[PDB]
Order: structure tokens, then sequence, then C-alpha cells
């Protein structure tokens, strides 16, 4: 079993800080290019201290959550003349949003 | 350790070989982690790093008394003979990477070769300074050192050889 | 695994046929690994490594053989197997030449002038 | 965890120097044999007696080709 | 912790924001050698006088200068004197003892100096004389080509065994065609008519392709083409339209 | 005094370096020892004694363009044997970290 996993890929990663053989831990990317998580994290994070900042009388509607594709859809159904999820008769989707919301309207 | 000494002897000496015109790359550190003999391996290893801080300088300031485009050559000459110089220094911390038992003596033999080289280069470099030539009689004095007695000598004068030659025929092109 | 299935996998892999096709092969091979499993003898790796060097010296190569040297010390500084005699010597009895005898030359002893 | 695996990174670099030492002198095995071999080498067996084998064993394949 | 925590792990933080770096170690000399050093002159009695630098990891240098050298300005390394970028002495790496990487990155410093200089020259046109316009475009255009490969080899940092030795030779031949606009510019920051102006800087260029008549001969034609351009339009205006027009005098010949 | 020490001098002594407690005072004689293990010492020792000798005629030979590309081809042969020496002793330097 020993021998049948040691057929295994080993390390090409190296240092000449940790010397003999480091497994690697990795090049750790900044908050430019470490999102996707910490892009949400980050979006979080910032959403909180602004919550702080003023003393909850801000209160953020949750601009993400959902998606996209379901977003995609509900701008799709406004446009045919039907109402939306927050229009009926990351933050930045909120000006992203009122711009096509009053299309269909 | 065994990264250091790669720079000290590459172009950056550090404060354990401090460098200087009047003894190239000095250890004289007393050392509680080495050997009171090792400073003499050291100090036959140091000879090849000086001799390439050297080189480099005397590349360096090209583009004194020397001037054309016969310095144009050679030093363009020069610079190929040491690449081989810098691929068998990769090659050395490559190895060091994974297995960081090797000692001393695997860049001793490893680099005995250019310790042939260079000081049969030095002569050559100096040749050119103590009496003037730059003209085009550098390449009589090139090819009668090309006939050597040394075999790693006796093929890096080739390779500028031709470098010079290739500058000849530019001259003798347009003029013809 | 077990060593009784493990000789199975080794009469697998050298034959291309099923095990339950070649078993007078696999039954000769468990009477002499039984009864003479284990050492009984003293292992030294040294005398070994000096005959896989005169192994290479019968060759005439003098390379592979320094080469081996720095082989056999890195056998040593990672220290994970137990027998480090037993595999030396298989490999070196396992030799083919590309391109003698053994009654002048001294093995090892036997542990039978030492209490077992 | 980590240090199981550490072990078996110090186990998979002596399985190379093993097969360059199986190389330099080239037997007719390869690197799946002779993980075989090595797992017969941990409990401990004689090489007197296992290499017999081999060279019975390769006497029985080419009997049936 | 949560947020910290996440932020420590993925992101670094460790010099340039407030967090003193426990980086782990295999220790034993080759790459313990400054704290070998530090502990040697300690017992042979300074007397005392403690050290203090921050203590940068290797590959976070590498990938800093990488940023440095492609064209853009402020980073947390270097020290600036003027606007010029000099070694850091108030950073540490766990060998080399401070002494090899003060060389060395001296000369990393050394080329940054020219790349600074030149990129705030383009800057400085943006915020007409028709030839600087055209010098500031060939500068700009060698400039895209040698930031994309500055840019890729970034990428692939994060995609194996670093050290210094490897990315500043790979980048040998971008750092001696860097010294070669050095000395082009040192003779466009020596300056009265825009004319003379022109035509001094451009005949250097027109000589100094024939001098060395490779890859220096092809920088130096796709900068002459760049700059020979203007004109060659206005002498094709002069010809085809019958009239000359230049914006404010870019010739010698009153006409 | 421990082993470990003389065994450290010893593998240097083959180049002609001087170990911490081998020297040789008078150059002729071969290196001197500054209970059978000492006596062992002076035998094991002739062969740094002998590597002297042709390192130092190949260091001076070599550079001698009045003496001929033959002899300097005797200097070349003379490296290239010299080259394989330093090999071995790498590997007898590698098995620290007995070894007698």
């Amino acid at each position: 079993l020993w021998e049948a996993a040691l057929t295994y890929e080993a390390s090409k990663r190296r240092c000449w800080e940790r010397v003999g053989c480091p497994p690697g831990h990795r090049e750790e990317p900044y908050l430019t290019e470490a999102g996707r998580d910490a892009f949400d994290k980050f979006c979080r994070l910032h959403q909180g201290e602004l919550q702080l900042l003023a003393g909850g009388v801000l209160q953020a509607p949750q601009p993400v959550l959902v998606k996209e594709c379901e977003l995609v859809k509900d701008v799709l159904n406004v446009l045919i003349g039907v109402v939306s999820a927050t229009f009926s008769l990351p933050e930045s989707i909120s000006s992203l949003l009122s711009e096509v919301a009053e299309y269909g309207t | 350790m065994i990264h250091e000494l790669l720079l000290a002897l590459s172009g950056y000496p550090g404060s354990i070989f401090t460098w200087n015109k009047r003894s190239g790359l000095q250890v004289s550190q007393d050392f509680p982690f080495l050997h009171p003999s090792e400073t003499s391996v050291l100090n036959r290893l140091c000879r090849l790093g000086t001799d390439y801080i050297r080189f480099t300088e005397f590349i360096e300031q090209y583009t004194g008394g020397l001037h054309g485009i016969y310095l144009r050559a050679f030093c363009t000459g020069l610079d190929s003979v040491l690449q081989p110089y810098r691929q068998a220094l990769l090659d050395l911390e490559q190895e060091f990477l994974g297995d960081p038992h090797l000692s001393i003596s695997h860049v001793n033999y490893f680099l005995d070769q250019f310790q042939l080289l260079f000081p049969s280069v030095m002569v050559v470099v100096e040749q050119i300074k103590s009496q003037k030539i730059h003209g085009c009689q550098i390449l009589e004095t090139v090819y009668k050192h090309s006939c050597g007695g040394l075999p790693p000598v006796r093929s890096a004068l080739e390779k500028i050889l031709a470098v010079c030659h290739g500058v000849m025929y530019k001259q003798l092109s347009a003029w013809m | 695994k077990s060593p009784n299935v493990l000789l199975q996998n080794l009469c697998c892999r050298i034959l291309g046929r099923s095990e339950a096709d070649v078993a007078q092969q696999f039954q000769y091979a468990v009477r002499v690994i039984g009864s003479n499993f284990a050492p009984t003898v003293e292992r030294d790796e040294f005398l070994v490594a000096e005959k896989i060097k005169k192994e290479l010296i019968r060759q005439r190569r003098e390379a592979d053989a320094a080469l081996f040297s720095e082989l056999h010390r890195k056998l040593h500084s990672q220290g994970v197997l137990k027998n480090k005699w037993s595999i030396l010597y298989l490999l070196l009895s396992l030799s083919e030449d590309p391109r003698s005898y053994a009654t002048l030359f001294a093995q090892a002893l036997p542990r039978d002038a030492h209490s077992t | 965890a980590a240090a199981a695996a550490a072990n078996l990174n110090a186990v998979r670099e002596t399985m190379d120097v093993l097969l360059e030492i199986s190389r330099i002198l080239n037997t007719g095995l390869d690197m799946e044999t002779l993980s075989i071999c090595v797992r017969l080498c941990e409990q401990g067996i004689n090489p007197e007696a296992l290499s017999s084998v081999i060279k019975e064993l390769r006497k029985a394949t080419e009997a049936l080709k | 912790p949560d947020d910290r925590s996440w932020l420590e792990h993925h992101v670094v933080h460790q010099y340039w924001t407030a967090r003193p770096s426990q980086f782990p170690h295999s220790l034993h000399l080759h790459s313990n050698l400054a704290a070998v050093w530090d502990q040697h002159l300690y017992s042979s009695d300074p007397l005392y006088v403690p050290d203090d630098r921050v203590l940068v990891t290797e590959t976070q240098v590498i990938r800093e200068t990488l940023w440095l050298l492609s064209g853009v300005k402020k980073l947390f390394i270097f020290q600036l004197i003027d606007g010029k970028v000099t070694v850091r002495n108030n950073i540490i790496v766990t060998h080399l003892t401070h002494s090899c990487l003060r060389s060395v990155l001296e000369q990393i410093a050394a080329y940054g100096q020219v790349v600074f200089r030149l990129q705030e020259f383009i800057d400085e046109v943006m915020g007409p004389f028709r030839t600087y316009q055209a010098f500031m475009w060939a500068l700009y255009k060698y400039f895209i080509s040698f930031k994309e490969e500055l840019a890729e080899i970034e990428k692939c940092i994060i995609n194996t065994t670093i050290t210094l030795a490897i990315v500043v030779d790979k980048l040998a031949p971008r750092l001696s065609q860097l010294k070669v606009l050095h000395k082009v510019f040192s003779t466009g920051v020596a300056e009265t008519r825009n004319v003379v102006r022109a035509s001094h800087l451009l005949n250097t260029l027109y000589k100094a392709i024939l001098e060395y008549d490779e890859q220096t001969v092809s920088l130096l034609f796709s900068l002459w083409v760049e700059t020979v351009r203007p004109y060659l339009q206005t002498v094709d205006e002069w010809i085809v339209h019958g009239h000359l027009w230049d914006g404010a005098r870019e010739f010698i010949i009153q006409r | 005094i421990t082993e470990a020490a003389l065994v450290r001098d010893i593998l240097y002594v083959f180049q002609g370096i001087d170990g911490k407690n081998i020297k040789m005072n008078n150059t002729e004689n071969c290196y001197k020892v500054e209970r059978s293990l000492r006596d062992t010492a002076v035998r094991l020792s002739e062969l740094g004694w002998l590597h002297n000798k042709i390192r130092r005629y190949t260091d001076q030979r070599s550079l001698d363009r009045s003496f001929g590309l033959v002899g300097q081809s005797f200097c070349a042969a003379l490296h290239q044997e010299l080259r394989e020496y330093y090999r071995l002793l790498s590997v007898l330097h590698s098995q620290l970290q007995s070894l007698t």
C-alpha cells in the first residue's frame, strides 16, 4: 500500500530559506490576485466597516446573493415588461442595476 | 553559505569574501563554524572568482587609450567564453536545493577546468593593456596564443578569433 | 501485504500468465523461499560495496564505480531501509554485462561459529 | 498528516537511488517488479534464496512462448 | 483571527504591514547564515550593538523587484533619495548577511533609476514639437514589449524553484538593451530652436547605427524609423502639395 | 584526543593543505604528527606528500611557453589525472553527515 502510494508526485518547489526539500506552501498572491474568495471576504469586511463607521444607520440590502445568472435572468425579465426582484410599479451592482431597471420601467 | 559563495564567486563579494584589487576575495575571518584549514581551501577557490570579477569590469567600461571596433569584438568574445562559466554556476545551485550535503570540493573538481582557462586568458587581457594594441594586429597576438598547449585556452581563443574575423569581413566586403 | 501473497505477486510479475495457470513454479518457489527465509548470516554492506566495485572493474568502468560511492552514501543518509545489505547483494547478483570465480575470494561470516 | 508524507518523500528519494543502482548494473527487471523485491527485502530475506527464484522464473516464460 | 487569519494565510502582510515575520526555517548554516554571523559577532564581543532589520523572505524581494523593473514606480522596498531608488538597508534575508545583497540590490537599483527617469519623461509629455512626440512614442513602443515579458515572468512565478540567478540571467538581453536608451537620453537632456534640437539628436541616431554596422542594431533601427517619420511626412507634402507647412519651423531653409 | 579531530586533518593533507594537528616542518620528510592508530598515520600521509610534488611541478610547467607544446601536453595529462583525485576526496568528505 505504501509502495503503491509511493508512485505519487514529488514537489518541485524548493527554497533557500527552507533547505532540505521543503514541500511548498505557495507564493502567497496579493489582494488583487488572490480573490474569488478573498474578494468576497474583502467585500464583506468593507461592508461591515462602513456599517460600523456609520452606526448601523446604513443598512446594506445584500448586493450579493443572488449571484450572476439569476440576476441576468431577472434583468432580462424587466425588459420584457414584467417586474423585477427589487423594483415594481459587490455593492456597485446597485448603480448598474438602477440603469437597467428604469429601462423596463 | 553555499549560495553566498556562489555570489562571492560571481560578482557580489559580501563581508566574508570582501573585495580588493590588491587581494581578490579576502577571507581572513575566524570561524567557529569552519575548521582552521578550511580557509586555505577557500583561498584556493577564491582565485577563480577573482579572475571573473576582473574580466567583467574590463568588459564593463567599454561602450582609456584603448579604443576601436576591435575592442567591440574582443570583449564580446570574452563574454562567450564566460558563458559556460554562467551555466556551470547555475548547475551547482540547482543541485544544492535538494541535497545540502555537498561540500566545497564538489565545486572544486567541477570547476577545475576554468582554473586553467582563467590564468591563461588573464595574460591575454593584460597583454593588450601593458602595451597598447587596438589596431588590426590584435589578431596576430591572439593568433600566436591560439597555438596554446593547454586545451581549454586552445578552444576558447577559437571562439574569439572567429568573431574578430567576422568584423574584418565587413570592411573587406564594403571595400571589395 | 504478507510475504506469502507477495511471492505470488512476484510469480505474476515475471510470468505474464495467470496464477491459476502456473502453480508448479509457484510451488517450486515456495519451497525455496520458505525454510531459508530470514537472515541467518552476518550482514555487511561494505564488502558488498567493494564487490559492486569489483563488478564494475570487471567491466573496466571506473566512472560509475565512483558514482556508486555517492549513491551508497545516500542510502545511509536517508536511512529508511531495514536491510541495506540485502538489496545491494540482490542487485549485484542480478547484473548483466552488455559488452569469474569465487574460491579465492572470501565471503561473510555465517553465524555457525557463533550461537544463534 | 504532514510528517507521514515527509517520510513518504524520504522513501520516494531512496526508490530513485536504488533504481539508478539497478540500471547501472542493468537487471532485466523494471520498477514494478522491483517494488515487489523491495517489499520482500523489508521483512528480511536472503538474496541467495530470492535471486535463484528469479533465475528459475525467467526460465518458465520463454518455455511457453 | 477569522479575517486577519485568512489575510495572514493567503496574503502576506509581514514587513510592509506590521507583523513580525515568524517564517519557519531548517537553520543549519546554508540558510541560517545571517544568524550564524550575528552570533559569531556577539561571541567575539562587538560590544552589543543590536542590528535592527525587519526580515523579508526571499521570493517577495524578487517579485517586488520585477514590478520595479517593468516601469511602474512607488513600491515599498527601495528607499528613494530624490526619485532615485537605492538599496534598502532596513530589511534582511535569512542568509547572505546583508552584504552580497547590498551589492546585487544596488545593481538592480541602478537599472531602476534608468527606467524611472525615462517613464517620468514619457509621463511629462502627456502632462507641439512634432519630434519629441514621435521620440516618446518610439521609447514607449519599446517599453510595452519589455514590460510584457517581465509581466509574463511574474505570472509564471505563482505557477517552482525561484532564486536570483535564474531571473537575473534570463533578463540579461533586457537589461542590456536598457543601458542603450540611457545613453540615447543623456544627449536628449543636453538640449534653442527646435530644428537643431531635433537634427543634432537625429544625426547621432543616424551615425550610431553605422558604428555597429545582433540585438542592438534592431533596437537602434526601431527607434530610427519612428523618429525619421515626421521629416518624411513633411518632405512628401513639400513635393506633392507644392507648399511648405510646419508646426513652427521644422527646417533651416527660409522659403 | 578524539579520532574525529584526526580524520578531519587527514582528509586535507592529501590536497597539500596542512591540517590542524598534522604539519610538515621539514618539507623533505613526510607529514609528522604534532597507540596503533598513531602509528598508521604516516603511511596514510605519504599519498598527499606525493600529491604535493606532482601538483607543484605541473603548476610551474603549465605556464611556460619556452618549454614547448610537448611539456604543456604533459601538463595537460597531469591536470586531467589530478582532476579525478578530488572527485574521490569529495566522497570522502560527504560520508561525514564510525568512519574508519
